[PDB]
C-alpha cells in the first residue's frame, strides 16, 4: 500500500519543493534546508498546517490555508520518509492518525481533570514561556513570534513538540514522554475549550487587556454620563 | 546572595541535574476518608545524556 | 528589514542531529550524517550520500570510519548522478520501506562501540572512488517509536 | 439642467449596444486562440454600467421636465437676476477629519482581523457620522 | 505579413531590436511590426515638425518685429478640415486593423497537425517539459508514441475528490491536479540545471501548457510569441493549446517567464534546443530505452552541449551574489 503511495508522493514533490529542497531532498544553498531524516511527521505538521510552501523568505514562516490535502500531505510525508525515516506518526489502535485520543494520559471519553492538573504545570514549565500562560502566543525577537495554540489539531500540537518547526526547540519523546505529552494536549484543549467563569475573557491577554478597556472605553463612558450631568460651561 | 543550592557542589556532595515531572500529589481514599498523599512520587528526576 | 539578504529562515538547517557536508557546488553530499548507539548497546552510522557530479561520474562508497574505527556496510551499489544512498542501523532502517520508483537505494550497518559517550562528538571519515570527505558528527540513540513510551519512575 | 439631463443619453445606449453586441459575439464566435462561450463578468458590468448612466440621465431629464428657465441656462441672463440667497454651506467642521479616522480604524481593524477592533471601528464611525448630520441642529445648552 | 521589410540600415532601425525569428508566423509578425513602425514615424515625424514650426516660426517677437501687432487673427471654427482630420485617423486605424486581423487569425488558428506534442508544466519556480505524442516519423516504434503515464495520470485523476472528503471547489478537491498531464518521458527543471527541451526541425509542434500554482506564462523570443499557463485551463476559460508551423533553424534559444509569479520570478529561465531531424529520432529513442538516464546524457549521446548554454543556472545564495558573478559553472 505504502509503495505505491510513494510513487504519488514523488510527483507531488516534483512539481512544488524541489526550488527549495532540491529533487534528492539535499537542500539548497539559501532557499530551503535538507529533508533527509525529518520523517513523517515534520511533513504532516508542516504541509497539514499549511506553513508549506514558503513563497516568501521572511522571519519567520507563516500558518494559511494547506495547499493539499490530507491523503496528499500522507504521500508526500511517505515519499519523504523513504529517504531515511525520522520521528513517525502517532497512529491510534485501529490505524488512524490519532484525533481525539491524545487528550491525557487517562482519557476515556471526557478530559480527566488530573492530567490537565500535570499537564497545566508542565506547559508552565516548558510552552507557557514563548507562548503565555493559556497559549495565546507571544513575541520573540526580530520579528519572529510564538502562534497561539488555538488552531491546531492534537496530531499537530504532538508533531509540532516532537520536530520543533523552526525555533521551537525539539521535546523527544524522552525528554517529555507520551504521557506529559498528551497531558500538555489535554491542558491545551481544555483551556481552549472552556468558557471563562468570570465573563467575556478580554482575549486572556493579562493586564493590557484590562488597562486598554478601562483607561479608554470605561473612563470615556463616565465622563459621557459626567457631562449628562453636569454643564459645557 | 553568594550562593545556591549549586553551592552543595563545592566538594562536599553529588548534585545531579534533577529534571521536572511535575507530579502532582496522588489521592487516596477508603473507610478512612478522602487524603493525598506524596509518599510515592517524586518531582525531580535524573536524566542520561541520551535524553 | 527582515526580508533582506540575510534572512532568519535562509539560514536554517533541519532539526536533525545528524550533521552535513558539502554545498551546492561539490559533487557528492553527505547529509543526516550521526553516530547511532541504541540502549541495547548495538551502534552504527546512519547517512545519506547523495550524488550530484555533473560531469557524471558514478561513485562507489569504499569505506566509511568512525575516530579511524572500521563500520560495517556491505552491498552499497554505485550511485550515478541524482541518486541517494541512504545509510542506517538495520533495525532502524526495517521501519522505512524501500522506494520502487527513485533512484533511492538502502543500506544496513553496524560498528563495534569502542566506548563512545552520548553528547559527544566524533570525526567521521568518508572514503569514495573519487575522494575522501571528513565531517564530525554526535552520538545520540535512535528515535523512539512515537506516543507508545512513558515516563516510567521504576 | 436641461443640456446635461439629456447628454447623458450617447455613453448609456452606446454602452447598452456594445454589451449586447458582446454577449452575442463571446457566445458565438468559436475563434482560434480563444475559448467560445457567454462571459458573465464585463457583460454584467457594462449592463449595469448602462443602468448608472441611465439612472443619471433618467432622473436629471424626469426633475427637469418640472423646473423653470434658471438664468444661469438663459443665454443671455444678466447678473442681477440670481440675487438672493444661494443656499447655506458649511462653514467649518471637524467631523469630517474624525470619522475619516474613525474608517482608517475600522479598515486597520479588518487589516489584522481583531474583531474588537473592526466593532470599535463601527460604533465609532456611527458616532462620528451622527456627529456630522446633527451639527447645525444641536440643542442650545439647556440653562 | 507576405511582404518583406525595407531591409538594410532602415530595416535594423525599423526591426528595432526584435529577434529575426525562427519561425514563419514570426517572420509574418515581424514584418507586419517593421511597417507598422513605418507609418508610426511618418506621423510621429509630422507632427513633430508642426511642434518645431510653433517654437521656431510661429513666435511671438517674429511677428511683433514684423508688426503683426498684439493679437493673430482668433480664428475659432474650420468645420471642413475639421471633419477631414477626423476621417484620416478613422481610415488609418481601419485599414491598419483590416492586416492586424489577417497576422492575427494566421498566429492563432490550432489547424497546423502538429507531428510533435510537448506538454509543459509550470511551477513556483521551475519548468517541467513532457512528451505527450510524437508522430511515426520520429518516434521510436514507427507507430505513434503516446507517453502518458498510467498510473502517475492514475494519481491525478483519483485526486479530484474524497480525501476522505471536503470536496468544496464545484464536487471537486480544492487541491486537485487533475489538469495535469504526467508523461514517461520528461525533463525536470531545478535550480542547480537549467531545463532543456529538445524539438526538431522543419516539424509543426505544439505545446499544451498548464500551471500547478500560480499563473505563468511560456515566453520564446525567438517565437515572438508568449502565452499564459493556468491552473484548470478549462475551468478560466483560456486556450491551453498553441502550435508552431515548423521551426526553420536549428539552435538554442533562452525562454522566460513573462508573468508576475512570485519571489524568484527571475530565476525561472528555460532553453528551448533545436536539433536536426535525424538525431532527434536518436533522442527520443535514448531517452525511451533507457529511461533512468538524465537529460544531459541523451544530449551526450546526441552529441552537443549537455547543459543549456543560452543561460547557466543563478547562484542561489543571497551573499555570494553581491559582486555580480551570480552565474553557476555548469562544467
Ligand atoms: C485625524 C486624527 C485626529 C483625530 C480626529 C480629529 C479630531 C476629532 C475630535 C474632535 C472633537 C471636537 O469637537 O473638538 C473640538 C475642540 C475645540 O472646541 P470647539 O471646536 O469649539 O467645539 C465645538 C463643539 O462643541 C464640538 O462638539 P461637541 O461639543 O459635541 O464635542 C464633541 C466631542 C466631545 O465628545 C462628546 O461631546 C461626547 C463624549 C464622547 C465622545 C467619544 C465617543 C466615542 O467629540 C469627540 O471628541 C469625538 C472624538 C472623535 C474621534 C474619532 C476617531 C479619531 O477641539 C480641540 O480642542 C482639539 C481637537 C483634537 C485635536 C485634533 C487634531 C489632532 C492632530
Ligand atoms: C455600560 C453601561 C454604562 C452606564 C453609565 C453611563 C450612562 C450614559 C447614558 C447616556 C448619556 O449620558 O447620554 C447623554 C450624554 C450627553 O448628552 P448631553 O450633553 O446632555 O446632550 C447633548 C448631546 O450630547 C449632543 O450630542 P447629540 O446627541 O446631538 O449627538 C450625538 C448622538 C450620538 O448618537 C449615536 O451615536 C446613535 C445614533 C443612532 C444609532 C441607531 C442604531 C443603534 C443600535 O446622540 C447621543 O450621543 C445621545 C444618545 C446616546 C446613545 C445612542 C445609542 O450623551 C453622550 O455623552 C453620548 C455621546 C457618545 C455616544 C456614543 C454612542
Ligand atoms: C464599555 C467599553 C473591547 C475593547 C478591546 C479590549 C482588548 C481586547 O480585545 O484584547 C484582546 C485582543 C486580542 O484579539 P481578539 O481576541 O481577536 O479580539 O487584543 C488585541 O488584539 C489588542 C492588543 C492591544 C495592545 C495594547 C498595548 C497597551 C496600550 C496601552 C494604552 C494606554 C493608554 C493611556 C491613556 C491615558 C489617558 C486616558
Ligand atoms: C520558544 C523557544 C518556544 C517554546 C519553549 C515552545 N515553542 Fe511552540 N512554537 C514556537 C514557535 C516559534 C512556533 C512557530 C513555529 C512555526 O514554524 O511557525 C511554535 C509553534 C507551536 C505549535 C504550532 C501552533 C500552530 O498554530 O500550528 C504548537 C502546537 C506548539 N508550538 C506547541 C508547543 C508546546 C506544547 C510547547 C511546550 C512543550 C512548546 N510549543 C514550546 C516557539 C516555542
Ligand atoms: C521554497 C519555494 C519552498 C517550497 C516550495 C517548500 N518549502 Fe519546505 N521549507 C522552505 C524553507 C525556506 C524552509 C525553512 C524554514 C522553515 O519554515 O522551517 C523549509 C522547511 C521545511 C521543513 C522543515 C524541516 C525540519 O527539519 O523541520 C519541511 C519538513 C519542509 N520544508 C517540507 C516541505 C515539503 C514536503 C514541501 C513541498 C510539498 C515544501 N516544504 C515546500 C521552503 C520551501
Ligand atoms: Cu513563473
Ligand atoms: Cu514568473
Amino acid at each position: 500500500d505504502d509503495q505505491a503511495l510513494i510513487s504519488e508522493g514523488k510527483d507531488l514533490y516534483d512539481v512544488a519543493c524541489i526550488t527549495c529542497h532540491g529533487v534528492n531532498l539535499q537542500g539548497v544553498e539559501d532557499r530551503g534546508p535538507s529533508l533527509v531524516g525529518v520523517g513523517e511527521g515534520a511533513v504532516y505538521f508542516q504541509v497539514h498546517s499549511g506553513r508549506m510552501p514558503i513563497l516568501r523568505n521572511e522571519a519567520q514562516a507563516e500558518r494559511k490555508a494547506p495547499r493539499y490535502t490530507e491523503a496528499q500531505t500522507l504521500a508526500i510525508a511517505a515519499y519523504v520518509a523513504a529517504n531515511g525515516g525520522g520521528p513517525g506518526l502517532v497512529y491510534n489502535e485501529d490505524g488512524t492518525l490519532a484525533m481525539e485520543e491524545l487528550r491525557g494520559e487517562n482519557y476515556d471519553g471526557q478530559i480527566t481533570s488530573a492530567d490537565v492538573a500535570r499537564g497545566g504545570d508542565l506547559f508552565r514549565l516548558n510552552c507557557a514561556s514563548c507562548h503565555n500562560f493559556t497559549g495565546r502566543g507571544g513575541a520573540l525577537s526580530s520579528g519572529k513570534y510564538a502562534p497561539n495554540l488555538d488552531a491546531a489539531n492534537e496530531q499537530e500540537i504532538y508533531q509540532a513538540m516532537l520536530t520543533g518547526p523552526q525555533n521551537m526547540p525539539k521535546f523527544s519523546d524522552r525528554q517529555l514522554s507520551a504521557d506529559e505529552k498528551k497531558d500538555i494536549i489535554a491542558f491545551i484543549k481544555s483551556t481552549k475549550e472552556t468558557p471563562s467563569p468570570g465573563g467575556y475573557s478580554l482575549g486572556s491577554l493579562g493586564p493590557v487587556a484590562e488597562g486598554l478597556f478601562m483607561w479608554v472605553f470605561g473612563i470615556l463612558v463616565l465622563v459621557a454620563a459626567a457631562m449628562w450631568i453636569g454643564s459645557r460651561s | 546572595l553568594w550562593t545556591s543550592g549549586w553551592t552543595l557542589v563545592e566538594n562536599d556532595v553529588k548534585v545531579y541535574l534533577g529534571r521536572d515531572t511535575a507530579a502532582i500529589a496522588e489521592s487516596h481514599t477508603d473507610a478512612t476518608g478522602e487524603h493525598w498523599s506524596t509518599t510515592g512520587v517524586s518531582r525531580l528526576v535524573r536524566m542520561r545524556p541520551e535524553d | 528589514c527582515s526580508a533582506g539578504q540575510i534572512t532568519q529562515t535562509s539560514s536554517q538547517v533541519a532539526a536533525v542531529d545528524g550533521n552535513q557536508a558539502g554545498s551546492a557546488n561539490d559533487p557528492v553530499l553527505v547529509r543526516d550524517v550521526t553516530v547511532h548507539l541504541t540502549t541495547d548497546g548495538e551502534a552504527g552510522v546512519k547517512f545519506t550520500a547523495i550524488n550530484q557530479d555533473t560531469s557524471h561520474t558514478s561513485h562507489t562508497l569504499e569505506s566509511v570510519t568512525v575516530d579511524g574505527e572500521e563500520v560495517e556496510l556491505d552491498d552499497a551499489e554505485p550511485i550515478e548522478r541524482n541518486c541517494s544512498l541512504v545509510a542506517d542501523i538495520q533495525s532502524e532502517l526495517d521501519l522505512i520501506e524501500e522506494p520502487e520508483v527513485g533512484c533511492i537505494q538502502h543500506v544496513a550497518t553496524s560498528l563495534e562501540n569502542p566506548g563512545f559517550a552520548y553528547g559527544g562528538v566524533v570525526p567521521v571519515e568518508f572514503v569514495f572512488d573519487t575522494g575522501a570527505i571528513t565531517i564530525d558528527a554526535t552520538v545520540s540513540a535512535p528515535v523512539l517509536e512515537s506516543g507508545v513510551e512513558n515516563r516510567e519512575v521504576g | 439642467m436641461k443640456s446635461s439631463a439629456k447628454l447623458m443619453y450617447g455613453p448609456t445606449v452606446f454602452m447598452a449596444a456594445m454589451a449586447v453586441i458582446y454577449i452575442f459575439a463571446t457566445m458565438h464566435v468559436s475563434d482560434g486562440g480563444s475559448v467560445k462561450g457567454v462571459e458573465w463578468v464585463g457583460s454584467v458590468a457594462l449592463v449595469l454600467s448602462a443602468g448608472l448612466t441611465l439612472m443619471l440621465g433618467v432622473y436629471l431629464h424626469f426633475t427637469e421636465v418640472r423646473v423653470d428657465v434658471l438664468p444661469e441656462d438663459w443665454e443671455e441672463a444678466e447678473v442681477a437676476d440670481k440675487a438672493g440667497t444661494l443656499g447655506f454651506f458649511s462653514p467649518s467642521s471637524i467631523w469630517p477629519a474624525a470619522m475619516s479616522g474613525a474608517v482608517g480604524f475600522l479598515a486597520f481593524g479588518v487589516v489584522y482581523f481583531h474583531y474588537w477592533m473592526i466593532a470599535v471601528g463601527l460604533m465609532l464611525l456611527i458616532f462620528t457620522i451622527t456627529k456630522l448630520n446633527l451639527q447645525y441642529g444641536v440643542p442650545k445648552e439647556k440653562h | 505579413c507576405e511582404v518583406a521589410p525595407p531591409g538594410g540600415v532602415l530595416g535594423d532601425f525599423l526591426r528595432m531590436g526584435w529577434p529575426d525569428g525562427i519561425t514563419p508566423e514570426a517572420v509574418a509578425m515581424g514584418n507586419f511590426w517593421s511597417w507598422v513602425w513605418v507609418a508610426a514615424w511618418i506621423i510621429g515625424i509630422i507632427m513633430w515638425g508642426l511642434f518645431l514650426t510653433a517654437i521656431f516660426a510661429w513666435g511671438a517677437k517674429r511677428a511683433e518685429k514684423r508688426g503683426e501687432g498684439e493679437f493673430p487673427k482668433q480664428l475659432q471654427y474650420n468645420v471642413p478640415l475639421e471633419l477631414v482630420l477626423t476621417i484620416v485617423p478613422i481610415i488609418i486605424v481601419m485599414v491598419l486593423f483590416f492586416f492586424t486581423v489577417q497576422t492575427q487569425d494566421k498566429v492563432t488558428a490550432l489547424d497546423k497537425n502538429p507531428e510533435v506534442t510537448v506538454d509543459v508544466t509550470a511551477y513556483q519556480w521551475n519548468w517541467k517539459f513532457g512528451y505527450s505524442e510524437i508522430d511515426g516519423s520520429l518516434a521510436p516504434g514507427g507507430q505513434d508514441y503516446q507517453g502518458s503515464d498510467p498510473e502517475r495520470q492514475a494519481a491525478a485523476e483519483a485526486s479530484k475528490k474524497d480525501p476522505s472528503g471536503d470536496n468544496p471547489i464545484h464536487g471537486n478537491s480544492k487541491s486537485d491536479v487533475s489538469y495535469l498531464e504526467f508523461n514517461r518521458i520528461e525533463t525536470l527543471g531545478t535550480t542547480d540545471e537549467i531545463p532543456v527541451m529538445v524539438l526538431p526541425v522543419n516539424t509543426p509542434i505544439e505545446f499544451n501548457l498548464a500551471s500547478a500554482d500560480v499563473a505563468h506564462s511560456f515566453w520564446v523570443p525567438e517565437f515572438l510569441f508568449k502565452r499564459d499557463a493556468y491552473a484548470h485551463p478549462e475551468a478560466n476559460k483560456s486556450q491551453r493549446v498553441f502550435q508552431i508551423e515548423e521551426i526553420t533553424e536549428e539552435g538554442a534559444f533562452v525562454g522566460r517567464c513573462a508573468e508576475m509569479c512570485g519571489t524568484y520570478h527571475a530565476m525561472m529561465n528555460f532553453e528551448l534546443r533545436v536539433v536536426d531531424r535525424d538525431s532527434f529520432a536518436e533522442y527520443i529513442s535514448f531517452r525511451d530505452s533507457n529511461p533512468d538516464a538524465t537529460n544531459a546524457q541523451a544530449l551526450e549521446h546526441i552529441g552537443q552541449a549537455p547543459y543549456a548554454t543560452s543561460t547557466s543556472p543563478f547562484v542561489s545564495d543571497r551573499t555570494a551574489t553581491r559582486d555580480g558573478e551570480n552565474t553557476q559553472s555548469n562544467a
